[PDB]
Order: structure tokens, then C-alpha cells, then sequence
């Protein structure tokens, strides 16, 4: 079981715009010194992305910001962060976050990384914590309280043990990371990239592709997600609840993916240097149609345009009289093959919908018309002809 | 996934009833190396083999299961009149009467709810024009053969969606450089010559391509080696004659040969910028 | 990555100054978040781990012969060193440098396995 | 003059990667997945294109 | 603490053959192990990592079947260069110790 | 749109052209056959 | 199974009919002329080839 903390403040969420980041290899083929056009899921350039905080400092004019709410998943998610120490261990992916459904999990506990697509039961604010002055020496180890339930489930994993530094410093951020999560068919694909930085604030601008890292056969229903954080000792003696303890110095960003058409640039060693969004500015559109990054003086044609209609009109005669269909079919006399049985049908609104499920017929073949579109369609001079024939002579 | 497959067990002594393969030749499955294979099964009426088929979605039995119009796979069914049949009538099978719309290709839904023909919320009251959607099948051996249930399984291949995993029984051999020969790498059949390369691939990279969407480099499954593929030599041929009246001697010109892939040559050879010429001094 | 160049003296009498230092080029030391150490091997015989060091302290020492073993790192240059002023009579061996593999995910270190080693010269006694 | 002959030749090669209504755009794939009597229906569509 | 032992020593063969080495333990160490080869006159490489996994473009054909306590290593062919000393090292506890070492030389 | 008359560098249609000059923008005008004499 | 182009059964492991064929096929019921109560065994076939 976990605890409920209430010591934070209120602060507007605000947005920020993302530069040319979010390119990844879309297949397993090899190319060199060739411009190629691909159609897949991507993140448009110069788009708004939500901006979050987790910072605590000062006691006179300080602020206790602590962001980890629920956010939608949609077709894809773009994730990034900057920090100095080791924060934000992992993520939880689910659909309703209770026992009755199965939700995957990724965890880092300073010794191993645990992946278990499984069933659980999480509380309001699961997290992990660290302690200072352990009284057992070597410092900086603590526990975690995330899930209070479990169940036997399909797939689990555990990684080789490793040793990590858990100090926590102050100053300009010196790290950055990126991740792209997409769910297709019944597989789960992830990508990553690491780069040193020497910036104090805000995401930088640049260009760097990503490489596939792990793919997993899962096939679960995924609709929502949430982020895990960490915290230092409270350096006080409250009831272990109503206290967010101490927040570090880190932030993270969230975007989304949409279908777009791109063209990519390569090199003799491979790799990707830059690209152009065909659907960005009018100028960038002409670059796509000429397969080049440089154009000369002149006039070119790119595409066309149309006016989209905004209303639908249906005009029919306003008569609603029913028709004698049942009396013809449910006759107890019928006729013979010597004389054809002819009966006309006219001036009556029909209803062929019941002649599909409530007909209870054996053979039903329609020639020249779709059987499911009789109601939408209309005709004239419709007749009714029948005769008696042997069972095996229907063909 | 990831299992060596055989098909003689499903071919020689199958003793099956219905066996139709769409988009593939049944007597050639061993040579193929496909990926992402699935096995789906259920139980259905005896005379209802006409519903599980691509493009045919005009039946009520196709309102609760769908098959894509462009489908790759085979459908297998067999007769079952003894093991799953009881004279009194089994009551363990429930079916849906009708749905609001039709399922998408390979679409699934669950749960049952009282249907209301109008807008009146019966919600279990079962008022006027309200009917339950569950339908019960009763099985009688005295009925015609098309009424007792049959067991049916459907297979759905996925070609070129992933590197080959499920491969049939084939025997590896050795590699030979130069002297273009036939080859077969995971079904990527081709003809040409293989030689060493210097293109630094990526650990997630296995294939290759050129400017004209032509395969160029392949990764050896056994020894994780990369190679290069080029087509061995070809070209046209021309004949020089001084006219039949003067004499009957001739000469031959080969278009693009380093004349020495030529087969039958004697003396008086000469290489020019255009090609190689034999028959003149 | 064409790195871990090592230098040191040739002959040291028993109970006198012993000094080793390892220089790395092609990636710097402060920027990385990895671990470093040494490995010793007498002629013939096998090989035995001697220590491990992280930048900004937090050393680690083998239980044996721990007393007079010290690892020091200076960030001004890309170097670190170990001190044994009083020598064990049988310390004659060849001394190597090492680097610890990086954690597959994220950016942590360890896994308790080494790669990208470097040549060690020699040490004799008396 | 030189540029015009470049565009004309490149488009000719690019047409070799079109299905033309068939199930695949490689001849070797068709000959190694279908029986003889069902092959001619799909091949004749590639030739006529 | 934890001590590892190697049973064979000085196993010889020729160009076309198939050899096998085994490394024993005294504790759990489930599926965590390392291997090394010391080409004479140089510093060792790593090749196999963990249990049954390669590393960094090794010429392959070197596989080690996993186990719970005592593990194994096999090769399927030999070359006029595969001539060195081999070691096994565990990666579970902190006071990490190497094995004895086996010698392989062609004839 | 401007009142002056200039030469032709980028044709448009019905006697209109576009050019880049100098702040710096894009101008439209009507072409001039030549100097009067 | 006597039809050109339909050779996907063991029923054609004893008789063959080319796909390129011209002709007619006729059949009729035979339930008394060659059917015996005890059971005849004059109908011979092959298991495999
Ligand atoms: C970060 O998280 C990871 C995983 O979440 C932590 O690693 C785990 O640490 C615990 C703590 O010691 C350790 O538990 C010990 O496990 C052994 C062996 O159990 C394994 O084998 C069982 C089969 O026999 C299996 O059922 C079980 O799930 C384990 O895989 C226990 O020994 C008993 O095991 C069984 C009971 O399971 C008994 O029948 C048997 O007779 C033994 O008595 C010990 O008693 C411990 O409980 C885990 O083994 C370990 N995970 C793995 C994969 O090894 C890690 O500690 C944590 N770090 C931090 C800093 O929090
Ligand atoms: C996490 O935050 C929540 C925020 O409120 C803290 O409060 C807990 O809230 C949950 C759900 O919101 C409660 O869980 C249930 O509570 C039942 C109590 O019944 C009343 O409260 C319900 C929630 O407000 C309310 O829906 C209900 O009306 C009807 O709905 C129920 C739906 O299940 C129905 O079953 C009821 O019979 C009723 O008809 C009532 O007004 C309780 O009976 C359930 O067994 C279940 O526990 C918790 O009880 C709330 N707990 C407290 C202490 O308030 C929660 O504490 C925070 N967690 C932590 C660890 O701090
Ligand atoms: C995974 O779990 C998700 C969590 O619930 C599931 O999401 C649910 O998806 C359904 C269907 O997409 C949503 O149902 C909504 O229904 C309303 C009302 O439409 C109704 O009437 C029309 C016309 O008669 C009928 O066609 C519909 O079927 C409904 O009966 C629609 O307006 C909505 O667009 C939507 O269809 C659920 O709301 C949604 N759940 C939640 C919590 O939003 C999801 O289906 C699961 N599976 C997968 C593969 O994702
Ligand atoms: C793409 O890969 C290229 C390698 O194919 C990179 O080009 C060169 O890469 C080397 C490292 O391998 C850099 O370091 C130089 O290495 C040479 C080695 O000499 C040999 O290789 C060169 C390559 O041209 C060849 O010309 C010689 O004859 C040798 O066979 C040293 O001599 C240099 O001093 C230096 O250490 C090079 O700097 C690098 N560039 C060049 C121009 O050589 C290339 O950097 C990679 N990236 C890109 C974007 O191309
Ligand atoms: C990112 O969001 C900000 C604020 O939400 C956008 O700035 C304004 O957004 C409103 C929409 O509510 C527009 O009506 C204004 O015209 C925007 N201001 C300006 C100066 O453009 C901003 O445009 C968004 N960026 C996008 C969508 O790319
Ligand atoms: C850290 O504090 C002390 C060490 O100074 C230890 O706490 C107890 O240690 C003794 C074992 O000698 C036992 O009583 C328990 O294992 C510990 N807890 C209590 C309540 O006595 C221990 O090393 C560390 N404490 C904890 C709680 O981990
Ligand atoms: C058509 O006739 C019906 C009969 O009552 C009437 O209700 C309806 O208004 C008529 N249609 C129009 C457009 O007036
Ligand atoms: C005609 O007979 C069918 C057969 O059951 C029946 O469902 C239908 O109601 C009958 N028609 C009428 C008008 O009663
Ligand atoms: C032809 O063969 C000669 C000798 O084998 C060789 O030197 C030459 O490079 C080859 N190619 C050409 C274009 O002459
Ligand atoms: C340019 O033409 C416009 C068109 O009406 C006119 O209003 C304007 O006065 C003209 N400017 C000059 C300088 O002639």
C-alpha cells in the first residue's frame, strides 16, 4: 500500500513547441546516397507539446510542483527528458488500471529492470523513494510502493544485476533522452537515443535519428499511460502521508504521432542527416515534387483543390401505402407450370428488410443487384412470377 | 512462431473433408518460408461451409465472423457426427441473432444485451418488439448430415511482414565465390554472382537495395556475413559479311566482353573500344 | 576506442615508491557515467581483480591486500592512479587498465563485465 | 537535350515495380507460389502492362 | 565465498574437429556468466556474454548452453588461429573472481 | 501591385511578371516593351 | 476429380487428364449391375506413387 501526499501548489500547465526531432528508421533495408520517400507515422515539425515540472526549492518564495497525472495514448507517444541525477525510472501502460484488465509495467530499482505484462492494482500516486544518511552507511537506498496486488500472468522478465549512482546534484542539466512508443498488430516497439548536453533549460534544437531497441509479442489492449517518478527524504517527521517529501530537478515532454509523408536523406555509411515534411509550408511542398533540397528561379505546379459539399438532399414521393407481399407468398393454392403465374406489383411502398432475417428462406441469390442495397435502391414495373419445380432442379 | 514445420502429415494421410487454399499452391508449402502464422478455430453447422470464404459476406453467418477480401491462407474442416453429438441435443452452443452493423475484417466483440426494435428501453423487461439476441442450437443425429456440427480451422499467413522464421525441411550447402551460380536465401530466390563487400551494415540491418530498387547485399544466416550480388555477363552479337557474291568468309563482334568469357576462340583475336573481334588481322 | 595508454617505472626495490597512471583519449572521463579499474597477472598463473573506481570517489577494494591499496582520480586530465608504497614480496606481474560495460537501457553503468582493455607494461621487484 | 533523355530513361525503369493489378510484381515469386494452370491468369496481366 | 572450477585442461585437436569445455560452480549464479580468450602476447577479448549470447561481431559458431549451476561451451570447427587460453568468470556477487583457465592447442 | 513598368524575368500571364528586388519582397507589375524614342 | 486443371487430389494419382483438352465426359448410376449384397472386390486402386 502507498500513501497520499498533499503539500504541492497550483501552477498553469502551459505548452511549448518542438523543433525538428522525431525521426526514426521505418524498416530493415539498407541504402546509401539516395533520397527516398516513405509513408508512415511521424511527429510533425514545429508542433505544440505539453511541458511538465517536478521541482521543490526554498521556503519563502519557493514552489512545490509535482506532475504525474493521467494522459491519453492515442496512436503514438513521443517522450523525452533532461536531468542530472537518475530520476523517472519507468512507465506504466494500461487501459483502466484495475485488476479486471491486464497492464504492462517497466521498473528500475537501482539493481535490475523488471518487465511484466500482467495484471495489477495501482493506487492514486505510486512512486519510488530514496533516503539520506542510511545509518547503515554507503548511503542512498530505500524502498518503493507501487502495486498492492498481483496475479499469475503470461509473460515476465528480469535483467542482469547492475550497480548505479544515486547521489543527486545541483546545476545545469548534462543529459537528455528520447523514446517513441507505437503499438501495431500485436507487437510493442521502442526506440531510444542518448546525447550529452550542456544546457541549463529547455529542449535544444538539432537532428538525430533513433534505432530500434526491443520488440515484444504482447497483443494487449492499450489506451492510457502514466509516468513514475522519484523523491528524496522528507527531512522531517510527518505521518508519512500528506507529504511529497523532496522533489528533484527534472522535466519531461509529451507529444503525439500522425500519418505524414516524408522524404529522407542518407549517406555512404548509412545514417540520416535531414528530411522535409511535404505537408509543412508551401515551399517545402515543391521540394517533395522535385526530389531535391535546392530549387531555382521559376514557376511550378504542385497539386489541385476542390470545394467540399456540406449538405445532403433526398427527394422522394410522399406516399407510404404498404403492399400485398405476404398474401402472394403465403397462398395455399398456387398454380402449375402449364400457365405462368403472373402478378404485378405497383403503387406500394415495399419493405425488403424483413425478407432477409425473418424470411427464413433456404436459397437466396440476387443477380444484377446487391442484396443488401434493395432498400436504398428503387425500381419500377416489378412483377411476381412463380412455378413449381423439383428439388434438385433449382440449379 | 519459431518452429520447423512439415505438411506431409496434413497431406498424405489427412483424411479430411474440405481443403481449399487461396493465394498459394497446396503442394508447394515446403519451399516457402513465411512468418507470422496464426491458428484460429471454432465450431459451425454441417452445411455452413459456404460462409467462410473471402469476399462472401452476404450471409447472417458472416455477421459474426469476417474474412478479408485479399486473404492468404487455407480453410480446413472435417466431419464430426459422433464425438460432439448427443441424441438428446446439446445445449452448450449459443449464437447471435443480429447486430447493429457488420463486423470489420477480423473484428471481435463480446457481451449480450436484449435488443429493442424501437427506441423503448426494455433493458431486460422484454416489452413489445423486444427480443434476446442469443440463439440456441439443438443437435439431433436423426437430422440431415448438414446440421450436426463440424470442426473447422483457418490459417492466415503473412508474407514479407518479417524475416523468415518458419521454414520447411531444407539442407544447407557451401558458398562459392565468383562463377555465377543459382541461389536461394530464405526464399529470396535469385541468379547471379556473390563476392566480398566493404559496406558497413547495422546490427539491425540484413538486406540491401540500390537506386533502382534492386537487391544488392544479403546477410548469410549461418555465418552472419554480408555479400554483394551482381548479374554475370551478357550482351548482343553481330556478324560482318562482305556480301555473298565475293566470298563466304565472315567475322563476329561481341558487344561487351573482356576478350574471356567467350567459349570457342582460336587465333586472330583483337580487343577494341566497342568490344572484341575475332576473324581479322 | 584506441585508448588506455599506460606508463610506469621499471625496477622498484622492496618497500619503496610504486606509481602507475593510465591515460584515456577518445571520449573523456567526466562526461561519461561508467566505472574503471585495474587487473593484475603474474607470469603464468591466472588473473585476479584488484579494484574499481568511479569518478568523484566511491572506490571498491578486494578483501585481500586491501590495506595499502588506494585509487585516486584527478579530473584535470584524463587519468587515475594507484599507490602501493610498501610492496608485497611477490607483486611482480603485468598490470592492466579496464572499463566497465554500459547498461543496455538508460545510461547507468556496471554489469560487472569489462571491455576495451589496454596493454600493460611490467613491474619487477628488487 | 541531355536532361530530357535522362528523364525518359528513368521513368522506364520505375515502371518495373508496379503490380498492374496482379498479386506481386516479381516473376520469380509467382512461379514459385502457384501451380501451372493458375499461373497464366496472373502473368498475362503483367505482360499486357 | 564463491569459487569456480574448470574440469578439463590441455585439450587438443586438429583443423577439422569439435571440442568442448565445462566450468563448474559452487552456488546459484543462475544464468550469469562470462567468458574470455587471451590470444598470446596481447590482452583478452570478451566474445560470449551472459549465457548463450554473442557480442560485437564475433566470428560466431561459439555457443554455450545455459544451465543453473554448471555451464558449458562448445565450438563446431577449428582454425589455424584459434589457439589461446580460455577463462570463465561469474557476474552475480561483488567479490568477483575468475576461474583457473584451460589451454587449447592444435597438433 | 505597383504602377511602374519593368522587364520580364518570371512570366505569369496577360502581361504580368514577378521579380525579387529591394526592404526585400516580391513585386508584380506590367512589362515594358522598351524605351520610347 | 475428372476435370482438367483440377489435379490436386489423390484421385488423379491413377488417372491423368491434360489441362489443354477437348472432349466430353459422361457418367451414370451403377447400383445393380455390378453391385453385390455380399460385396465385390474387383475394384482395384493404388495407395501412392
Ligand atoms: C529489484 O527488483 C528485483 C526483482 O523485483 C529484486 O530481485 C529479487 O530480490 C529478491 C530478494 O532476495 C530475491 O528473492 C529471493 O529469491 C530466492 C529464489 O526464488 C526464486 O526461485 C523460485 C523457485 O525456487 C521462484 O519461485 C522465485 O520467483 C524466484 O525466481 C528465494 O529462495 C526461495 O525461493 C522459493 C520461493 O520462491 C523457495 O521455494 C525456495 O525454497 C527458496 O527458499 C529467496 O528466499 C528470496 O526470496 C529474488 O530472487 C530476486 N529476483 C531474481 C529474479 O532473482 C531486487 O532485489 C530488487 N532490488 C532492490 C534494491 O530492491
Ligand atoms: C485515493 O483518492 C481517493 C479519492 O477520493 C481517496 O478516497 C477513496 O476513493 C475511492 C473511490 O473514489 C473509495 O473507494 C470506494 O469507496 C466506497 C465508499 O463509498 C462512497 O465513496 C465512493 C467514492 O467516492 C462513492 O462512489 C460511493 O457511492 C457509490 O459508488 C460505489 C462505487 O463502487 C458503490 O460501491 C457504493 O456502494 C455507492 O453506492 C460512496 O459515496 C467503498 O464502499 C468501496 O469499498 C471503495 O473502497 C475509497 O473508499 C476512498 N477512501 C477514502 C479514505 O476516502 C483514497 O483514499 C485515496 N487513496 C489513498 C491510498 O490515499
Ligand atoms: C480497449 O479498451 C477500451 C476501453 O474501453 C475500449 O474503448 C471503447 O471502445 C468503444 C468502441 O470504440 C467505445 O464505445 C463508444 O460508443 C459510443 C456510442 O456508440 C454506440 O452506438 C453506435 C450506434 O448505434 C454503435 O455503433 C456503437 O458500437 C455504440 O454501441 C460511440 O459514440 C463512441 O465513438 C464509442 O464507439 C467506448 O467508449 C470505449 N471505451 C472508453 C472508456 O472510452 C476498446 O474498445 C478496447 N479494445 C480496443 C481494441 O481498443
Ligand atoms: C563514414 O565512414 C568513413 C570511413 O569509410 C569516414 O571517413 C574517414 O573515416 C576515418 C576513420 O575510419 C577517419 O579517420 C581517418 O582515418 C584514416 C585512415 O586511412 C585509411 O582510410 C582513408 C579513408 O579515406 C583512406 O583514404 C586511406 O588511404 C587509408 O586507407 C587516417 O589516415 C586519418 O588520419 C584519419 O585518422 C577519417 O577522418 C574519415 N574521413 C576521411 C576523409 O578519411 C567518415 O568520416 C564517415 N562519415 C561520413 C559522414 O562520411
Ligand atoms: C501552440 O499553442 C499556442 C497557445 O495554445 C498557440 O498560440 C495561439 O493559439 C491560439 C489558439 O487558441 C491561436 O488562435 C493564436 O493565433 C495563437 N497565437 C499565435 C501567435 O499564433 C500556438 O499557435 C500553437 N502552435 C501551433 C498550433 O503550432
Ligand atoms: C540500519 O540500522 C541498523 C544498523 O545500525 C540496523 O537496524 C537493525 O539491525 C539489527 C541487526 O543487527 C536488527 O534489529 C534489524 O535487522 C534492524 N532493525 C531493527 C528495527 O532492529 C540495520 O542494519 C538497518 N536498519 C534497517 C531497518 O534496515
Ligand atoms: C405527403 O403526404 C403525407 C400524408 O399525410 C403528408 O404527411 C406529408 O406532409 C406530404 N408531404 C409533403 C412534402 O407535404
Ligand atoms: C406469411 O408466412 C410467414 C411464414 O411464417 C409468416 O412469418 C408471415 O407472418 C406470414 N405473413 C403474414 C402477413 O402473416
Ligand atoms: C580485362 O582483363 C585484363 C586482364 O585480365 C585486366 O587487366 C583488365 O582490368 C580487364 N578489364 C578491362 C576493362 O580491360
Ligand atoms: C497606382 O495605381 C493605382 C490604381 O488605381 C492608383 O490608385 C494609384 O494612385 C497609382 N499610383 C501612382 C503613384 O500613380
Amino acid at each position: 500500500q502507498c500513501v497520499n501526499l498533499t503539500t504541492r501548489t497550483q501552477l498553469p500547465p502551459a505548452y511549448t513547441n518542438s523543433f525538428t526531432r522525431g525521426v526514426y528508421y521505418p524498416d530493415k533495408v539498407f541504402r546509401s546516397s539516395v533520397l527516398h520517400s516513405t509513408q508512415d507515422l511521424f511527429l510533425p515539425f514545429f508542433s505544440n507539446v505539453t511541458w511538465f515540472h517536478a521541482i521543490h526549492v526554498s521556503g519563502t518564495n519557493g514552489t512545490k510542483r509535482f506532475d504525474n497525472p493521467v494522459l491519453p495514448f492515442n496512436d503514438g507517444v513521443y517522450f523525452a527528458s533532461t536531468e542530472k541525477s537518475n530520476i523517472i525510472r519507468g512507465w506504466i501502460f494500461g487501459t483502466t488500471l484495475d485488476s479486471k484488465t491486464q497492464s504492462l509495467l517497466i521498473v528500475n530499482n537501482a539493481t535490475n529492470v523488471v518487465i511484466k505484462v500482467c495484471e495489477f492494482q495501482f493506487c492514486n500516486d505510486p512512486f519510488l523513494g530514496v533516503y539520506y544518511h542510511k545509518n547503515n552507511k554507503s548511503w542512498m537506498e530505500s524502498e518503493f510502493r507501487v502495486y498492492s496486488s498481483a496475479n499469475n500472468c503470461t509473460f515476465e522478465y528480469v535483467s542482469q544485476p547492475f550497480l548505479m549512482d544515486l547521489e543527486g546534484k545541483q546545476g545545469n542539466f548534462k543529459n537528455l533522452r528520447e523514446f517513441v512508443f507505437k503499438n501495431i498488430d500485436g507487437y510493442f516497439k521502442i526506440y531510444s537515443k542518448h546525447t550529452p548536453i550542456n544546457l541549463v533549460r529547455d529542449l535544444p534544437q538539432g537532428f538525430s535519428a533513433l534505432e530500434p531497441l526491443v520488440d515484444l509479442p504482447i497483443g494487449i489492449n492499450i489506451t492510457r499511460f502514466q509516468t513514475l517518478l522519484a523523491l528524496h527524504r522528507s527531512y522531517l517527521t510527518p505521518g508519512d502521508s500528506s507529504s511529497g517529501w523532496t522533489a528533484g530537478a527534472a522535466a519531461y515532454y509529451v507529444g503525439y504521432l500522425q500519418p505524414r509523408t516524408f522524404l529522407l536523406k542518407y549517406n555512404e555509411n548509412g545514417t540520416i542527416t535531414d528530411a522535409v515534411d511535404c505537408a509543412l509550408d508551401p515551399l517545402s511542398e515543391t521540394k517533395c515534387t522535385l526530389k531535391s533540397f535546392t530549387v531555382e528561379k521559376g514557376i511550378y505546379q504542385t497539386s489541385n483543390f476542390r470545394v467540399q459539399p456540406t449538405e445532403s438532399i433526398v427527394r422522394f414521393p410522399n406516399i407510404t401505402n404498404l403492399c400485398p407481399f405476404g398474401e402472394v407468398f403465403n397462398a395455399t393454392r398456387f398454380a402449375s407450370v402449364y400457365a405462368w403465374n403472373r402478378k404485378r406489383i405497383s403503387n406500394c411502398v415495399a419493405d425488403y428488410s424483413v425478407l432477409y432475417n425473418s424470411a427464413s428462406f433456404s436459397t437466396f441469390k440476387c443477380y444484377g443487384v446487391s442484396p443488401t442495397k434493395l432498400n436504398d435502391l428503387c425500381f419500377t414495373n416489378v412483377y411476381a412470377d412463380s412455378f413449381v419445380i423439383r428439388g434438385d432442379e433449382v440449379r | 512462431s519459431n518452429c520447423v514445420a512439415d505438411y506431409s502429415v496434413l497431406y498424405n494421410s489427412a483424411s479430411f473433408s474440405t481443403f481449399k487454399c487461396y493465394g498459394v499452391s497446396p503442394t508447394k508449402l515446403n519451399d516457402l518460408c513465411f512468418t507470422n502464422v496464426y491458428a484460429d478455430s471454432f465450431v459451425i453447422r454441417g452445411d455452413e461451409v459456404r460462409q467462410i470464404a473471402p469476399g462472401q459476406t452476404g450471409k447472417i453467418a458472416d455477421y459474426n465472423y469476417k474474412l478479408p477480401d485479399d486473404f492468404t491462407g487455407c480453410v480446413i474442416a472435417w466431419n464430426s457426427n459422433n464425438l460432439d453429438s448427443k441424441v438428446g441435443g446439446n445445449y452448450n452452443y449459443l449464437y447471435r441473432l443480429f447486430r447493429k452493423s457488420n463486423l470489420k475484417p477480423f473484428e471481435r466483440d463480446i457481451s449480450t444485451e436484449i435488443y429493442q426494435a424501437g427506441s423503448t428501453p426494455c433493458n431486460g423487461v422484454e416489452g413489445f418488439n423486444c427480443y434476446f439476441p442469443l440463439q440456441s442450437y439443438g443437435f439431433q443425429p436423426t437430422n440431415g448430415v448438414g446440421y450436426q456440427p463440424y470442426r473447422v480451422v483457418v490459417l492466415s499467413f503473412e508474407l514479407l511482414h518479417a524475416p523468415a522464421t518458419v521454414c520447411g525441411p531444407k539442407k544447407s550447402t557451401n558458398l562459392v565465390k565468383n562463377k555465377c551460380v543459382n541461389f536461394n536465401f530464405n526464399g529470396l530466390t535469385g541468379t547471379g554472382v556473390l563476392t566480398e563487400s566493404n559496406k558497413k551494415f547495422l546490427p539491425f540491418q540484413q538486406f540491401g537495395r540500390d537506386i533502382a530498387d534492386t537487391t544488392d547485399a544479403v546477410r548469410d544466416p549461418q555465418t552472419l556475413e554480408i555479400l554483394d550480388i551482381t548479374p554475370c555477363s551478357f550482351g548482343g552479337v553481330s556478324v560482318i559479311t562482305p556480301g555473298t557474291n565475293t566470298s563466304n568468309q565472315v567475322a563476329v563482334l561481341y558487344q561487351d566482353v573482356n576478350c574471356w568469357r567467350v567459349y570457342s576462340t582460336g587465333s586472330n583475336v583483337f580487343q577494341t573500344r566497342a568490344g572484341c573481334l575475332i576473324g581479322a588481322e | 576506442q584506441v585508448q588506455l595508454q599506460e606508463s610506469g617505472p621499471g625496477l622498484v626495490k622492496p618497500s619503496e615508491t610504486l606509481s602507475l597512471t593510465c591515460t584515456v583519449s577518445g571520449g573523456s572521463i567526466s562526461s561519461s557515467s561508467y566505472y574503471w579499474g585495474w587487473i593484475r597477472q603474474p607470469p603464468g598463473k591466472g588473473l585476479e581483480w584488484i579494484g574499481s573506481i568511479y569518478y568523484s570517489g566511491s572506490t571498491y577494494y578486494n578483501p585481500s591486500l586491501k590495506s595499502r591499496v588506494t585509487i585516486s582520480v584527478d579530473t584535470s586530465k584524463n587519468q587515475f592512479s594507484l599507490k602501493l608504497s610498501s610492496v608485497t614480496a611477490a607483486d611482480t606481474a603485468v598490470y592492466y587498465c579496464a572499463r566497465c560495460r554500459p547498461e543496455y537501457y538508460f545510461g547507468s553503468g556496471s554489469y560487472l563485465d569489462f571491455d576495451y582493455w589496454g596493454q600493460g607494461t611490467l613491474v619487477t621487484v628488487s | 537535350v541531355v536532361n530530357q533523355n535522362a528523364q525518359a530513361l528513368n521513368t522506364l525503369v520505375k515502371q518495373l515495380s508496379s503490380n498492374f493489378g496482379a498479386i506481386s510484381s516479381v516473376l520469380n515469386d509467382i512461379l514459385s507460389r502457384l501451380d501451372p494452370p493458375e499461373a497464366e491468369v496472373q502473368i498475362d496481366r503483367l505482360i499486357t502492362g | 565465498d564463491i569459487q569456480m572450477t574448470q574440469s578439463p585442461s590441455s585439450v587438443s585437436a586438429s583443423v577439422g574437429d569439435r571440442v568442448t569445455i565445462t566450468c563448474r560452480a559452487s552456488q546459484g549464479i543462475s544464468s550469469w556468466l562470462a567468458w574470455y580468450q587471451q590470444k598470446p602476447g596481447k590482452a583478452p577479448k570478451l566474445l560470449i556474454y551472459a549465457a548463450s549470447s554473442l557480442q560485437s561481431g564475433v566470428p560466431s559458431r561459439f555457443s554455450g548452453s545455459g544451465s543453473g549451476t554448471d555451464f558449458t561451451l562448445t565450438i563446431s570447427s577449428l582454425q589455424p588461429e584459434d589457439f589461446a587460453t580460455y577463462y570463465c568468470q561469474q557476474a552475480n556477487s561483488f567479490p568477483l573472481t575468475f576461474g583457473g583457465g584451460t589451454k587449447v592447442e592444435i597438433k | 501591385h505597383v504602377n511602374n513598368s519593368y522587364e520580364c524575368d518570371i512570366p505569369i500571364g496577360a502581361g504580368i511578371c514577378a521579380s525579387y528586388q529591394t526592404s526585400q519582397s516580391i513585386i508584380a507589375y506590367t512589362m515594358s516593351l522598351g524605351a520610347e524614342n
